[PDB]
RNA sequence: GCAUGUGGUUUAAUUCGAAGCAACGCGAAGAACCUUACCAGGCCUUGACAUGCUAGGGAACCCGGGUGAAAGCCUGGGGUGCCCCGCGAGGGGAGCCCUAGCACAGGUGCUGCAUGGCCGUCGUCAGCUCGUGCCGUGAGGUGUUGGGUUAAGUCCCGCAACGAGCGCAACCCCCGCCGUUAGUUGCCAGCGGUUCGGCCGGGCACUCUAACGGGACUGCCCGCGAAAGCGGGAGGAAGGAGGGGACGACGUCUGGUCAGCAUGGCCCUUACGGCCUGGGCGACACACGUGCUACAAUGCCCACUACAAAGCGAUGCCACCCGGCAACGGGGAGCUAAUCGCAAAAAGGUGGGCCCAGUUCGGAUUGGGGUCUGCAACCCGACCCCAUGAAGCCGGAAUCGCUAGUAAUCGCGGAUCAG
């Protein structure tokens, strides 16, 4: 029924964040298809270590978009409020779908 | 110029980012631009308070500016008088929900950037170059750190011949990832010029 | 050719499409 | 070259000095800094000074120098040799 | 009845199904040749089968995705390989010191910075 | 960074073609990532303090 | 031959710096104006920018004309909020606005040989040192050396040494096997239906998908050896560090840049500072440095036919539809992106055309015709179609790279950025 999409930066909070959520959609009246690991995306930046001329010496950075997605089957009115009284991870961005 | 920055190594290995958000392609560009104003004003002023590590966690247009600092009552004033002057001067720059806290630097020798500063100060202060750096380190294995090291690095003492100096002690092992070490870049200013300074401290293997 | 424009691979090389490289 | 789906191109301030001195059956030397513009058949027989860096250059406009832009008749640099 | 093996090699993955019967091979629907045409390493994929006497003993249902047909054929082969220990955990004796049970741990190394293609560097006269 | 030349790129221009970015942090528009509004010198310099979230140091 | 830097010349200027390897497709991960420091013109003077001071007027502000290459300047009008006092006209105030003056702003002016920082490098080479002691009157030595071993100062044995600090190494990531949690937008082995398309029911088996763990230790065996180690094998997905990455010790070259930024100092501040349109970094008797495509039969070409990984995209990616030989234009469905799209992978495969030719090789340089981005393609762009079809039949002396999924060869992608 109601689907969530977590898009963050860690692999830590993003797993933590989504496993607090995964407990109060079991106790509160819902069967659930578990925590879902998704097609992470990488944006990398290759850059000249040097101020000036020394080109062929280069540094490497990767910004890792981490995608999580959990499905709630049978969403109660014992539920929906239990997950707006669970909200607490800091670097995460949550979103809420429903078809 | 051969080696690498210690912090920027343990990026989520034995350290952590100061600004800890999320962001889209639209937002990250502007959103961050903001933090570098937040951290330009915040710094420029708070100097003689001894400011250390500046967190800026973020939710839906709620900024969360924490602040570690040597001396929490030069951030404060008397009562709660001067902290308010700023707490809005930031929402004056953001245009939103500045939650500007305070957190004391408990032990001050056991946090690098401070250590760096007081020395870079002491150089601005026209002190004994060597002894500055010796006692610098001294206090660090006196407060109880695993390793110490300070790198004075200018035209030193007023000389026309640019050199460099230093000393240290204990474990300094920056090739062990699993060793937590804090870097302190300072940057004294004296009549003859500008004399960057460094300071590394080991606390422990994890 | 490959530096040749009016051909099979020579388009592909440039990246382009033309009468000599279709869109199916 | 220039899209036909979007017709020819000329700068306004320059065309202004042309079809006012056309509409008064006179001819004078014009001084403008556009080169970026396409000469048109309603300028033929005009004395037009175009600029290269420092100098306004003598370019009296005849017939079959039609659709070519202005800057083709006003060399930009100086090359005679190396010694 | 079906015996299955896990076949993998160099950014290409292959799935094997061993039923008792003929020696027809369907790889993504198509016959063994209508997918591995004028290509010679082709018929080599079956090697791990013929060192125990069974080409004509079993059928072959196949699926592959990724890599090129060589890197698939190595995986196909490594699939018929693994597949035979699920039938005979005694065939293991015959096809290891014969070498057919191993992930070719070989891999297209990373392109490096400063080096045209990882290992290759730039030419320079006037040294 | 000629001071006034951060400003010839701050304000909006005569025509939209002249829209070249620059660094917020130093004013070198020579190699700038329109995702950081920053250049390569900066991006490291900063990334080396962890002041850009999620910006890890890469390796594979 | 063309592409790109560079030397030298030329130039109103062709702005700067890089200098044997370790400058030369390097600062430029995007010079038509912009960038832009350069040159020629038209200009601005508390200045495009800061925190202000004093005198006098002004709410801020917003609309139009004139002259003009644009800037710039002369000028018409709309507007008269906020704070305090007051019944009131209206004075005082904060902001900001203009004129004059002053603080001063600003400079990609100089010096990298006055610095910061960061980079290159000898060099991922196995080295560099200190403590206490020992030994010399001492500088100093010993340790670290010798023999064995190691990718190593790795380690074993010896020694007047014993240990530690910075290096080696491990802890981090990638790839290789496998297990735990997981079944969407991915997946289809069995069963049901099937518009034959994993299309639908159903399932999450396996592939994949990211997070955490397991596993390799000279452990086992014969041999060699005081030992460390070494050689061959058994098991294992992996064997002696399994492959790859990040990771650069005390120091040197007064190596690099005041041109990202930072700053001592010398230097201008109605001018090097500032704004502007145009011109220039692309000029061309040459020379080097880097690469692209060739000179072709293991090939060129036209069809039909398969198999990828990685990344980007709601100010964009653009399935199809129509027009055009085509670039592309018009219309328009989907996609915050495992769901939609760039997307054609290409060498390979099937089938056929060429038959040693300056050639159906080769694809320069030209003539003309168009499309697109853009205020604007003459300097000075890319792409389409037609016609032009140059040099070159594998390259002097010299010289470069690579030890395995490497070298070669073939395609895809991203950053920068309208193009
Ligand atoms: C010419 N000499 C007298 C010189 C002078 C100065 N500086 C001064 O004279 C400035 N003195 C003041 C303080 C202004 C009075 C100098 O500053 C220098 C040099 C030497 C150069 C040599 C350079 C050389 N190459 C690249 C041209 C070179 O091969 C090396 C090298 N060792 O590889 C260099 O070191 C060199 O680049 C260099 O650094 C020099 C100077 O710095
Ligand atoms: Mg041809
Ligand atoms: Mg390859
Ligand atoms: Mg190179
Ligand atoms: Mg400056
Ligand atoms: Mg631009
Ligand atoms: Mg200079
Ligand atoms: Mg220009
Ligand atoms: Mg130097
Ligand atoms: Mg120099
Ligand atoms: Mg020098
Ligand atoms: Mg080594
Ligand atoms: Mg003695
Ligand atoms: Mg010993
Ligand atoms: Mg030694
Ligand atoms: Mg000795
Ligand atoms: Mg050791
Ligand atoms: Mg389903
Ligand atoms: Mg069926
Ligand atoms: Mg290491
Ligand atoms: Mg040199
Ligand atoms: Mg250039
Ligand atoms: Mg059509
Ligand atoms: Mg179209
Ligand atoms: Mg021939
Ligand atoms: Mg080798
Ligand atoms: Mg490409
Ligand atoms: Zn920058």
């Amino acid at each position: 029924k109601i689907r969530i999409k977590l898009r963050g930066f860690d692999h830590k909070t993003l797993d933590a964040s989504a496993q607090k959520i995964v407990e109060a959609a079991r106790r509160s009246g819902a069967q659930v298809s578990g925590p879902i690991p998704l097609p992470t995306r990488v944006r990398r930046f290759t850059v000249i270590r040097g101020p000036f001329k020394h080109k062929d010496s280069r540094e490497h950075f990767e910004l890792r978009t981490h995608n999580r997605l959990v499905d709630i089957i049978n969403p109660n009115r014992k539920t929906i409020e239990q997950l707006m009284t669970l909200d607490l991870p800091t670097g995460v961005e949550i979103e809420i779908k429903t078809v | 110029g051969n080696k690498i920055h210690p912090i920027g190594f343990r990026l989520g290995i034995t350290r952590d980012w100061e600004s800890r958000w999320y962001a889209g392609k639209k937002q990250y560009r502007h959103l961050l631009l903001e933090d570098q104003r937040i951290r330009g004003l915040l710094e420029k002023e708070l100097y003689s308070a001894g400011l250390a590590r500046v967190d800026i966690e973020r939710a839906a247009d709620n900024v969360a500016v924490t602040v570690h600092v040597a001396k929490p009552g030069v951030v404060i004033g008397r009562g709660g008088e001067r902290i308010r002057v700023l707490r809005e001067e930031l929402a004056k720059l953001t245009g939103k929900n500045v939650a500007l806290n305070v957190q004391e630097v408990q032990n001050p020798n056991l946090s690098a950037p401070l250590v760096a500063q007081r020395v870079a100060e002491q150089i601005e202060r026209r002190f004994a170059v060597r002894r500055a750096i010796k006692q610098a380190v001294q206090r660090v294995m006196e407060s109880g750190a695993k390793g110490a090291k300070v790198i004075v690095s200018g035209r030193i003492g007023g000389a026309e011949q640019a050199r460099t100096e230093w000393a240290a002690q204990g474990r300094v092992p920056l090739h062990t990832l699993r060793a937590n070490i804090d870097y302190g870049f300072a940057l004294a200013r004296t009549t003859y010029g500008v004399l960057g300074v460094k300071a590394y401290i080991f606390l422990g293997e994890v | 050719g490959k530096g040749d424009r009016r051909t099979r691979r020579g388009k592909i090389w440039r990246g382009t499409y033309g009468k000599y490289r279709p869109r199916k | 070259p220039r899209s036909l789906k979007k017709g020819v191109f000329v700068d306004d301030h320059l065309l202004e000095k042309v079809l006012e001195l056309n509409a008064k059956g006179e001819k004078r030397l014009i001084k403008t800094w556009s080169r970026r513009s396409t000469i048109v058949p309603e300028m033929v027989g005009h004395t037009i000074a175009v600029y290269n860096g420092k100098q306004h250059v003598p370019v009296y406009i005849t017939e079959n120098m039609v659709g070519h832009k202005l800057g083709e008749f006003a060399p930009t640099r100086t090359y005679r040799g190396h010694g | 009845e079906q015996y299955y093996g896990t076949g993998r090699r160099k950014e290409a993955v292959a799935r094997v199904f061993l039923r008792p019967g003929n020696g027809k091979v369907t790889v993504n629907g198509q016959d063994f040749n209508e997918y591995f045409q004028g290509l010679v390493r082709a018929v080599a994929a079956l090697e791990p089968l013929r060192a125990v006497d069974a080409l004509g003993h079993f059928d072959a249902y196949i699926t592959v995705r990724g890599g090129g047909k060589s890197g698939q054929i190595d995986a196909i082969k490594l699939g018929i390989a693994r597949a035979l220990v699920q039938y005979n955990p005694d065939y293991r004796a015959k096809l290891k010191p014969l070498g057919f049970l191993t992930r070719d741990a070989r891999v297209v190394e990373r392109k490096k910075y400063g080096k045209h293609k990882a290992r290759r560097a730039p030419q320079y006269s006037k040294r | 960074a000629r001071k006034a030349l951060i400003e010839k790129a701050k304000r909006t221009p005569k025509f939209k073609v002249r829209a070249y970015t620059r660094c917020v942090r130093c004013g070198r528009a020579r190699s700038v990532y329109r995702f950081f509004g920053l250049c390569r010198i900066c991006l490291r310099e900063l990334a080396h303090k962890g002041q850009l979230p999620g910006v890890r140091k890469a390796s594979w």
